[PDB]
């Protein structure tokens, strides 16, 4: 099991349980602002986009 | 008749591949610029 | 058919009229279209819903009562058109006039009236001036009569039982079609006869004729693509192919 | 409604930007969305909701070209790092559709199909007949010719390769492998005995190593 | 809404939208422009027009709709009605249609220091001359020029967005949400603001923000459907060397019959090349001399 | 999308408040094509005119009587001044009502339908025809001897005619996928039918050049196409 953050932006943190070895934070701009999505996994990112992935519990923020 | 075929045979295909090759290339080395504007070393991305 | 007409209406509007010594002997007033009655005449032949005029310019009014309008406009019409004799053929196209908003009680549809000498005279054609006119491309005109026409089949409370129609007999001029595909088309089925003449040896008779063949058939895909599938008539050139590939 | 309640059910006519995979076509599938939000209002001040989780298809005129496998619609919450109170809502309902491909396979497939069948038949035309280029190079003029068709019929794009041109790609390949092999064939079926001396390995391959059908005469 | 209508009934007291805003004279009104591209839809070649969905995020300032959120309940943003306020008459001045304007005439949101927000979208077809010479090799320098159709340098000062600290001086595209384009891929996007220092500043359009967009063509259609196919006809001619040179040889009836379905290739392409005339296209120059080659494969 | 009249018009106002609206409209109005019997297909197509908002408790509908009235369920057609299209005959043209299902807790619409027949005379001529002649054409190169050297040619030829009457056809057919146009079909069956006469001549022209040293003859081949079939086919 691994516990990853998944709250968006600048919410209240919040937290779930995945399978995965790796916890993820997404970070790109839109046209109104900036955008964080934090997940379990390592999805493959388009370019132009802000990728962390790291490998221990709750590291994504 | 034949060793006039066999010799306008390698003319030909000389012709052929020179100008194929030549017009391939024409189309491979036609690549955007490095920078959008000629003599400005700047790039205009969003810096990260 | 597409057309640019510059319509001109006439009416008397008893409302819009003035003694010119009242105000500064003024004989001529120009008013938005918006301002005033209008007969609302459309060409009821439109064929893409276009029924009214393109520009509303403004009218001018004189101390007669008298309301001149002479909008133009773009018009699109469905002119049927008879391939029989294609590409020597004539078309007959008209332009009908009339007014949905009012009937025969309201308004009476007339030709204008014009003068010489005194003597006044229906105008029953459309006016073309002669120096500023360039011809069509394609098309000569060779008619342009004018009507008014009201038939008695329709209630008396129909707006479409009187209107004025403005008539285009037009022939085409067939150059561009002779010179590009009837007189290559003729002389390629011409070179049919030529294989009574070749050997049975040397040369290759039925190659020549089934590419004879091929070639009618290239000219039968140029030519599907320029007229209507319509029934009414085969095409001249259309039957002139048809009996080229059975021959 | 004299409680104040409002509908409103105008029509429309979206042109929506979907991305086409085209590298299966005809047999292709796509999934396009349709998203929908206020425009100037954020989820503070309107709140936008589904009325059902489905698009209504009840009065959906079926298609002559694609069948709509599923449909759904999800409402999303964007939220941003500089305003964590206020959300950007939006609904997006998405088909998936599925395409009918018997209109490409019969206008396209099969009479590449019968190009691709008459390629081979010049390896049992004999040599001697003088025919064998006339099938090869008249069967690739036809395969030129429909090239037109296929131009006509099939869309335009450069996104990937579909299978059809994939299949147009590979009938074309075998025409030209036959006309080359042919060629080959009719160079060796012509060498004439006093120019072209016979390797021993062309006899030893081709007359002495043949256990095939011995119909032939070595 | 007791509120929201209050500050609209005040804020709308004597307002003159046809009006620039200027609380003291030879006052500029700062505008500043973003331009964010949705989707590239289209480069039509034979009209030369790139029709583009574009989002325009205009900035400005309006003395006259200022207002204290702690009078209205702590109100601190209205919706306004894009018609009922004044608007900078940013067009595209380079469009090949007639279409100067905006598709949607949105609300504007208004802030209470005055300072209005306006994201109105837009098709927009605009003039791209397309070079042909490289063609279907090609890329294209295609160009968005926005402008005042009425005001002027001394009126208002239309300069780029800042963000955070930067200046946006490129198209903003957004990473997650694009779609390429299936024939276009846009390798640069600068953006520039251009005035020239001899130009009359009391005439209107002479400040232009231009959006510039680069655009290489991915040419696998013409690849796959047209340039190998040919190549491949072409290459037939070349076996005639090994047939016989007697009856039942077939030389001429294959190299005739290549140069045949070198015509009906013409014909293919002769549907989609460009019909300019400052160069001849690279596909035209090949197939030129493939017919070429051909004619001499015959002789 | 166009929902609404073309031009905008007098309504004709009675004393007792009778209210008589006949306003022009240019419609485009969908139609569902059955492609099965296409050029010699018929079309069921179909106008629905219906209010968009008020509902049946409000608006109710009713078929318009003409002239001749007495109930009538039909599109008028003024036999005068009705030019008809060049390419559709229309056979039946009647109105109904159609009123919606009972709710347990659709609109009612007045409905038009256009029955109309294509007039197939262009593709008669500009297809069938050499169709027919080109398959004409494929029959007879069995005719010829093999000795001249010319089956290939007329075969393939007949095929490249066809691929270019495709081409033709290309841009008039309907595109939909629900069945296969009935010329489509023919047009295939003509091409197979060339194929098959292209696969025939070779396998005839293999036997007729089939080495004579090297070739050795079955003897069921020289019993049944020698001695026994000649007699049958008249040779
Ligand atoms: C326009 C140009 C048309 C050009 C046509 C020429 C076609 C090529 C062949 C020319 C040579 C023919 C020849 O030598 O035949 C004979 C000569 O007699 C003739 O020439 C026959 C009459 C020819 C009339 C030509 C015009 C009408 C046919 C037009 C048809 C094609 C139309 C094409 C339209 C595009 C050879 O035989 P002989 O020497 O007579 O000896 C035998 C005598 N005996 C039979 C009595 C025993
Ligand atoms: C595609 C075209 C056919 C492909 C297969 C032909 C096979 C072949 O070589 O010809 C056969 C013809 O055997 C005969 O004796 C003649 C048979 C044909 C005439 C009678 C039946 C057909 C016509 C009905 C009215 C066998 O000949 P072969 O000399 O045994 O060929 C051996 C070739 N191998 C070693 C590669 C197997
Ligand atoms: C005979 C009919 C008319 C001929 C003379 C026309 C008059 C004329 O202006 O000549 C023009 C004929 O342009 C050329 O240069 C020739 C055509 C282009 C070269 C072939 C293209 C593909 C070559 C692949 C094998 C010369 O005008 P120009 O503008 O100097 O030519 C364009 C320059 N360019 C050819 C470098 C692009
Ligand atoms: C796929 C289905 C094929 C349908 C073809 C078919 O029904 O046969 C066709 C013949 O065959 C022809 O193609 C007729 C020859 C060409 C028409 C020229 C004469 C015009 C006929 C008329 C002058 C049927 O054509 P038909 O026998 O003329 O009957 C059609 C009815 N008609 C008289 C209204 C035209
Ligand atoms: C003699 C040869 C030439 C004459 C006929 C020409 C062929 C075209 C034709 O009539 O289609 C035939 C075969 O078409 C198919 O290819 C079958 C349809 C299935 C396609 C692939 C299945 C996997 C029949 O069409 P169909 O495709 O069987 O369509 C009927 C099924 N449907 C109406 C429910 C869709
Ligand atoms: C309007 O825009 C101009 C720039 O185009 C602003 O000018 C500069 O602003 C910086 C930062 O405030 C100052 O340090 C410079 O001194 C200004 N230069 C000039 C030309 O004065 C200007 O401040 C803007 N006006 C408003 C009201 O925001
Ligand atoms: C107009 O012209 C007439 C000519 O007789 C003249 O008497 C009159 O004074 C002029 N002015 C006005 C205002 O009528």
């Amino acid at each position: 099991s691994m516990i990853c953050y998944n709250q968006q932006s600048s919410q209240p943190p919040t937290t779930k349980t995945c399978s995965e070895t790796s916890c993820y934070k997404k970070t790109w701009r839109d046209h109104r602002g900036t955008i964080i999505e934090r997940g379990c996994g390592c999805p493959k990112v388009k370019p132009g986009i802000k990728l962390h992935c790291c490998r221990t519990d709750k590291c994504n923020n | 008749g034949r060793v006039l075929d066999r010799v306008c045979f390698l003319a030909m295909l000389s012709l052929f591949v020179c100008g194929t090759a030549g017009i391939f290339l024409m189309a491979h080395y036609n690549r955007v610029p490095a920078l959008p504007f000629p003599g400005d070393p700047r790039s205009y991305l969003p810096s990260s | 058919l597409t057309t640019n007409v510059w319509i001109e209406q006439g009416w008397t509007d008893s409302r819009l009229q003035w003694d010119a010594e009242d105000f500064g002997n003024i004989s001529v007033l120009r008013l938005p279209a918006d301002m005033v009655w209008l007969p609302e005449i459309v060409l009821e032949n439109n064929n893409d819903g276009s029924f009214q005029i393109s520009y509303s310019c403004n009218v001018l009014i004189y101390p007669s009562g008298s309301v001149y309008w002479l909008p133009p406009a773009i018009f699109r019409s469905s002119c049927p058109i008879s391939v029989t004799y294609f590409p020597f053929d004539w078309q007959n196209c008209s332009l009908k006039f009339s007014s949905l908003k009012y009937t025969t009680k309201e308004i009476t549809l007339s030709l204008k009236q014009a003068e010489e000498d005194g003597r006044s005279y229906p105008v029953e054609w459309i006016i073309i001036d002669p120096e500023g006119f360039t011809e069509n491309g394609e098309w000569e005109i060779v008619h342009r009569p004018a009507r008014v026409n009201v038939d008695p089949s329709v209630p008396l409370d129909s707006p479409n039982r009187q209107d004025v129609t403005f008539y285009l007999i037009i022939r085409r001029k067939p150059l561009f079609y002779v010179i590009n595909i009837l007189v290559p088309c003729v002389l390629i089925s011409f070179m049919i006869n030529l294989v009574f003449y070749l050997p049975a040896d040397c040369g290759e008779k039925t190659s020549m004729a089934i590419s004879v063949l091929l070639a009618q058939s290239v000219f039968l895909l140029l030519i599907s693509k320029r007229l209507p599938a319509t029934s009414m008539a085969i095409p001249l050139i259309g039957k002139f192919l048809l009996f080229g590939m059975v021959l | 409604d004299y409680t104040g309640h409002i509908t409103w059910t105008p029509p429309a006519i979206f042109k929506s930007y979907c991305e086409i995979i085209v590298t299966h076509f005809p047999f292709d599938e796509q999934n396009c969305s349709m998203k929908l939000g206020t425009w100037t209002y954020d989820g503070s001040v309107v709140v936008i909701n589904p009325e059902s989780d489905q698009p209504d298809l009840s009065n959906f005129m079926e298609s002559g070209e694609w069948v709509i496998k599923e449909s759904r619609g999800w409402k999303h919450w964007v939220f941003y790092a500089c305003c964590p109170s206020t959300p950007y809502l939006d609904i997006t309902y998405h088909f998936v559709m599925q395409r009918l491909p018997l209109y490409f396979i019969v206008n396209v497939i099969i009479p590449c199909l019968l190009f691709s069948f008459l390629t081979g038949l010049v390896f049992y035309l004999p040599t001697d007949s003088g025919e064998k280029m006339t099938l090869s190079i008249s069967v690739l003029l036809s395969l030129t010719v429909f090239l037109l068709v296929i131009v006509e019929l099939i869309p335009s794009t450069s996104s990937a390769v579909p299978l059809i041109g994939k299949y147009m790609l590979f009938t074309m390949v075998f025409v030209i492998a036959s006309i080359i092999i042919t060629v080959i064939v009719i160079n060796t079926h012509h060498r004439s005995p006093s120019t072209h001396v016979m390797p021993e390995w062309v006899r030893k391959v081709f007359i002495d190593t043949i256990p095939n059908i011995m119909f032939f005469s070595t | 809404r007791n509120q929201e209508e209050r500050l609209l009934g005040d804020l709308m007291q004597g307002y003159n939208p046809h009006l620039r805003p200027a609380e003291h004279d030879s006052d500029v009104v700062n505008v500043s422009l973003k331009l964010t591209l949705t989707n590239l839809i289209s480069l039509n070649e034979r009209e030369e027009a790139l029709t583009t969905n574009v989002w325009i995020e205009m900035q400005w300032c309006d003395y006259r709709l200022r207002w204290d959120p702690r009078d209205y309940g702590g109100l601190w943003v209205l919706r306004v009605p894009s018609t009922m306020v004044w608007r900078p008459d940013i067009v595209l001045e380079n469009n090949v249609d007639g279409v100067f304007e905006v598709a949607l005439y949105c609300n504007v949101l208004v802030s209470p220091d005055g300072c209005v927000y306006w994201l109105p979208p837009a098709i927009f077809r605009s003039s791209c001359p397309v070079s042909v010479t490289f063609f279907p090799f090609d890329w294209q320098n295609c160009s968005l020029i926005f402008q005042s159709q009425t005001y002027s340098t001394n009126e208002i000062n239309l300069q780029l967005s800042q963000e955070d600290g930067q200046t946006i001086e490129w198209i903003f595209i957004d990473p997650e949400a694009f779609t390429e384009n299936g024939e276009w891929a846009i390798r640069h996007r600068p953006a520039k603001m251009l005035l020239d220092e001899a130009a009359p500043a009391e005439e209107a359009g002479h400040q232009k923000v231009v959006f510039y967009l680069l655009i290489q063509r991915k040419p696998l259609f013409y690849v796959i459907n047209i340039i190998a196919p040919c190549v491949l006809i072409s290459s037939v001619a070349i076996l005639i060397y090994f047939l016989p040179a007697k009856a039942g040889g077939q030389k001429c009836t294959v190299a005739i019959n290549v140069l045949l379905a070198q015509t009906v290739f013409l014909f293919l392409v002769a549907k989609k090349v460009p019909e300019t005339s400052q160069a001849v296209p690279l596909i035209s120059k090949y197939l030129t001399f493939l017919l070429v080659v051909t004619i001499l494969i015959v002789v | 999308g166009n929902f609404d009249v073309a031009l905008d018009i007098n309504v004709v106002v009675s004393s007792d408040g009778s209210m008589r609206w006949q306003p022009p409209g240019i419609y485009r109005s969908s139609c569902s094509i059955q492609v099965t019997y296409f050029p010699f297909d018929w079309q069921n197509c179909t106008m629905v005119f219906s209010s968009y908002s008020y509902d049946s408790s409000e608006v109710s509908l009713q078929t318009g009587l003409s002239p001749e009235g007495q109930e009538r369920q039909e599109v008028y057609i003024h036999e005068g001044t009705f030019i008809e299209n060049g390419q559709w005959e229309i056979i039946h043209k009647p109105s109904r009502l159609i009123q919606p299902s009972v709710d347990p807790r659709r609109r009612e619409e007045v409905t038009f339908y256009l029955i109309i027949r294509r007039k197939p005379l262009f593709y008669l001529v500009n297809v069938i025809a050499p169709c027919i002649l080109i398959t004409l054409l494929a029959i007879f190169v069995f005719y010829l001897p093999p000795d001249a050297g010319e089956k290939m040619g007329l075969s393939i030829f007949a095929l490249l005619t066809l691929t270019v009457f495709l081409l033709l056809l290309a841009d008039k057919v309907p595109e939909t996928s629900l069945s296969v146009p009935i010329i489509i079909k023919y047009l295939m069956f003509t091409m197979v039918l060339v194929t098959f006469s292209v696969i025939l001549s070779v396998v005839v022209l293999n036997l007729h050049h089939r080495s004579p040293h090297t070739h050795q003859m079955p003897l069921w081949v020289r019993q049944i196409f020698i001695h026994k079939l000649p007699l049958y086919l008249g040779l």
